[PDB]
RNA sequence: UUUUAUAUAUAUAUAAUAAGGAAAAGUAUUUAUAAGAA
RNA sequence: UUAAGAGUUAAACCUAGCCAACGAUCCAUAAUCGAUAAUGAAAGUUAGAACGAUCACGUUGACUCUGAAAUAUAGUCAAUA
RNA sequence: UAAUGGUUUAAAGGAUCCGUAGAAUGAAUUAUAUAUAAUUUAGAGUUAAUAAAAUAUAAUUAAAGAAUUAUAAUAGUAAAGAUGAAAUAAUAAUAAUAAUUAUAAGACUAAUAUAUGUGAAAAUAUUAAUUAAAUAUUAACUGACAUUGAGGGAUUAAAACUAGAGUAGCGAAACGGAUUCGAUACCCGUGUAGUUCUAGUAGUAAACUAUGAAUACAAUUAUUUAUAAUAUAUAUAUAAAUAAUAAAUGAAAAUGAAAGUAUUCCACCUGAAGAGUACGUUAGCAAUAAUGAAACUCAAAACAAUAGACGGUUACAG
RNA sequence: AUAUGAAUUAAUGCGAAGUUGAAAUACAGUUACCGUAGGGGAACCUGCGGUGGGCUUAUAAAUAUCUUAAAUAUUCUUACA
């Protein structure tokens, strides 16, 4: 559940949208994984796959202990109209300061309030929050009634 | 551990040039064998004239009968060695090298060594050593 | 540089400028290039395959793979060093293009130096004209080379008539020195001929060379008892 | 790919073979609001 | 001793502890605050006059009676005028 | 009414590292209520094996060398020494300078040589030895044991001081000779402390990459440098150093794998001058080192770059 | 201790028109600055080490080769092959 991996993993995709690369890797982990899951839920990415440090799985694997340190999980990146559709990935919660909403809260934040210096939900933005262990988007999270942690904004 | 002395011993009887460094190894050698020490090998290089007019002492040579001798002992012995060489009027100029046995357990001489023979027993040969 | 966006969007420029009014008459490239987008996306794209070779990049095999042991006596038990590291980099770099018949020219030229004297053209002709069949050497619209003896080497190994490099490269080499005698003997029985029936020539190749010879060695006179003469003060 | 054949010592090398085709019309409240100048 | 806990005070006997560079102790300054006032987009910042809540004081210090509750704008003693 | 700030050059990275607290941050999987527990190996470590000069770094010990000075001898003669040119109370007829030898003294280490490298920094390249530390890969093992780090601890150039010894060269101060309107300076001579060693104090440098440490990522090229192969050839692959760049960033210069994209921790800065000054406190034998203001004055002050002028600024032509 | 004053006394700030050195900015005419020591009223001078915020401002010891020169390449317009 690091934060700090979080924070790598938009660093990367930043930097792998700068240069427009095609394909990327990232940690395969629950988080990880659950993150790039909801990027590719939203179309901010193409195609999510399994595969080692190498590259993709040519067939599937199953993951163990043995493997889990070579696993890694491959992100298609999209670049649309000249432009890279993921272009800025950035944390609101950070290690130092840890922000867990309330519900009521990320309603006012959706709603163009500003909530503990957070800058308001934009409208083709998309914030992520975790609650029990689980990522979502930040809607969801409110329809589900569900005071939770707000990790980033991707737009 | 193995050390490698060159010594460059005094030549003062025109006629018996060796008898010096003949008197220097056995006393050597016997420091070595009787201090828990073992001499491999004494290699025999021949007399030379010094690159300059070096001085011990009060004498002057000119020329030196040059010798090497390799032998596996101790650090401490080996200083004593070292101390005793340089003290003695017969040795114009010592000179000891450790010889690293790290790897190989068995190492020949440096003038061996440049030659191409690693080893002593390549330095004798292998027939009937798979034994 | 940056990838540069208005170079690929001038359809979209001159859409705003013809809609807002500020240009009045459509440009005559534009209901062209609307028929036909630019392809506005400058992507690096992973490759994972080989194609000169085949070798398959971006594959890593699993602990599991090996239940026996390798080489040294050891099991495979825990991912090395080398394994650990992400390999993003293989996938970009563009694949470096290896074939079995460069190593085999590379010794055909050794062997035979004096074939490199041969001279070459690089032209292609046109290549997908080829029509060759290689149960023999010689082939109509191409030239007798080395590279006649690589092709019938891989011929024969693909037909499996021999097994090895080493027999097929000998065999199609034996075949290459029966056809070249046979053409040296072509040459010298036709120059003999002309000779015979009263041919007549006006220069040939070692007195060309000797002329030219001549011409170099008297530079070479003059520049040679000058450079005395002005050394000699 | 998959499966099988021949050959060779459960495995290996060659050859052949590939199942993924579906169509139908109609069914606003958007939020809080940070200006500089000589 | 109190209606009542506690080195709060008084007595006795033990232990070696307690606070402190996330600032002790000491010094200077200050009545405190609000659904009060001002200001700012807001977080905040300033004031504590006016309205309201709490505390302390009634020229200064200590003690005593009464009392449920007072070291009372009481009494006694002293200090100042 | 600007920190939706900065610290290579405008103010600002601590001289360097180690490490305590941190109410600082921090790996993966599952289960249970924001953690706890159990499992796991990607970080961080331990032990071996292989390869390599682990040669370089630290301490100690033992040696080598070219030269310098002084003294002595030999011969030999009139000058020698320095400077732009000269002259110096102590160069030479008391035979000087120069030459050839022979003695003693200390200090220093030419080529290699690039500080390439090694070291936390300061530093460190004449040789040998004793001990300590430092490399890559593989195998096995621990199982987050990690990062940073207030206070603190250690080391820290040159100068300086305290004791001893040493004192060949160099050389503050001083004494004189020159130059100059003047010389208090540059030049010249004699030269004290110091430079040197041992045992200490102190803890400051333009202690600089004017750039704190760690982690993830980031497009190329060229060289090397170090490994691993495969048969000098694969212009061979994997790493790090160096140089030029793309993007990005920047006030620009420029940075360029960090001055980029992000995360964590620490230190520092808030106009110029007054001022790193005064006073106090702490430590030192002392010089001093650390901590460190305020009043008053002003609309200034500085950085990058631009075009000029100028230079006892270079080169090229005419 | 918290203050209020004080003969005596330490430093620094401003300004009016001037006065004196030639220290810095160019190779600033002895490269500047950093730390330290001494000399000097002061500017500065000198010794020791460090930095470049000065030398990256970097720019030759030179010579070059043979196949049909054409009735053939040069000429060619979707032809012919
Ligand atoms: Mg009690
Ligand atoms: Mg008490
Ligand atoms: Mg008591
Ligand atoms: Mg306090
Ligand atoms: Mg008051
Ligand atoms: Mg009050
Ligand atoms: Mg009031
Ligand atoms: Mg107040
Ligand atoms: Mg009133
Ligand atoms: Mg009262
Ligand atoms: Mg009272
Ligand atoms: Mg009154
Ligand atoms: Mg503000
Ligand atoms: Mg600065
Ligand atoms: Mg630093
Ligand atoms: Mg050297
Ligand atoms: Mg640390
Ligand atoms: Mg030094
Ligand atoms: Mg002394
Ligand atoms: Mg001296
Ligand atoms: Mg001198
Ligand atoms: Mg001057
Ligand atoms: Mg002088
Ligand atoms: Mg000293
Ligand atoms: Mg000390
Ligand atoms: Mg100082
Ligand atoms: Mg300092
Ligand atoms: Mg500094
Ligand atoms: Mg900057
Ligand atoms: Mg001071
Ligand atoms: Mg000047
Ligand atoms: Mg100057
Ligand atoms: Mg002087
Ligand atoms: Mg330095
Ligand atoms: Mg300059
Ligand atoms: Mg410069």
């Amino acid at each position: 559940m690091s934060l700090v991996k979080l924070a790598n993993t938009c660093a990367h995709l930043q930097n792998c949208s700068k240069v427009r690369v095609a394909l990327t890797s990232i940690p395969y982990t629950k988080l990880q994984l659950q993150f790039a899951y909801n990027l590719y839920q939203q179309g901010f990415l193409s195609s999510l796959q399994k595969g080692s440090t190498m590259g993709p799985d040519k067939d599937f694997v199953e993951v163990t202990p043995d493997n889990i340190s070579t696993r890694r999980l491959w992100v298609g990146l999209k670049y649309r109209d000249n432009k890279p559709v993921l272009s800025s990935c950035k944390l609101i919660s950070k290690p130092n300061s840890r922000i867990h909403l309330p519900m009521e809260d990320m309603k006012k934040l959706c709603s163009g309030v500003t909530i503990r210096n957070i800058k308001p939900l934009q409208p083709g933005e998309l914030i992520l929050v975790r609650a029990h262990n689980n990522i979502m988007d930040i809607n969801e999270a409110i329809s589900k009634k569900l005071d939770g942690e707000v990790l980033c904004r991707v737009k | 551990m193995l050390y490698e002395l060159i010594g460059l011993v005094r030549i003062t009887n025109s006629n018996a040039p060796k008898l010096e460094a003949k008197e220097l190894s056995s006393t050597i050698g016997k420091l070595i064998i009787q201090n828990r020490g073992v001499v491999r090998d004494i290699v025999p290089m021949g007399i030379r004239y010094l690159p300059k007019i070096m001085k011990k002492d009060q004498e002057k040579h000119f020329r030196a009968y040059h010798f090497l001798m390799l032998f596996d002992s101790s650090a401490a012995v080996q200083s004593e060695i070292l101390r005793t060489l340089k003290k003695d009027p017969r040795v114009i100029r010592s000179s000891i090298v450790k010889v690293d046995l790290d790897k190989q357990l068995d190492r020949a001489s440096s003038l061996h060594r440049s030659l191409g023979k690693k080893s002593i027993l390549e330095l004798v040969n292998e027939d009937y050593q798979s034994i | 540089m940056k990838i540069q966006t208005n170079a690929v969007n001038v359809l979209q420029r001159t859409s705003a400028y013809l809609k807002s009014g500020l240009l009045k008459e459509t440009p005559a490239w534009y209901n062209v290039v609307a028929s036909i987008p630019p392809s506005t996306k400058f992507t690096r794209e992973p490759r994972f395959k080989n194609p000169s070779n085949g070798h398959i990049i971006g594959k890593l095999v699993d602990v599991t793979e090996q239940p026996h042991a390798n080489n040294k006596g050891l099991y495979k038990t825990r991912p090395n060093s080398s394994d650990k590291r992400v390999g993003v980099k293989r996938l970009y770099r563009p694949p470096k293009l290896t074939y079995v018949e460069d190593r085999l020219r590379s010794l055909f030229y050794k062997q035979h130096p004096w074939e490199l004297s041969r001279p070459k053209i690089l032209v292609e002709n046109e290549i997908g004209d080829e029509n060759y069949d290689w149960s023999h050497m010689l082939q109509i619209g191409r030239p007798l080379d080395g590279e006649s003896v690589i092709q019938r080497t891989m011929y024969l190994i693909k037909t499996k008539q021999y097994g090895d490099m080493v027999e097929a490269y000998d065999h199609a080499r034996y075949e290459f020195y029966a056809l070249r005698m046979q053409e040296e003997t072509e040459q010298q029985v036709a120059l003999e001929e002309a000779e015979m029936f009263g041919s007549l020539f006006g220069v040939s190749a070692i007195e060309h060379g000797i002329q030219k010879e001549q011409e170099v060695l008297d530079v070479w006179e003059k520049k040679v008892v000058e450079e005395t003469e002005l050394m000699a003060a």
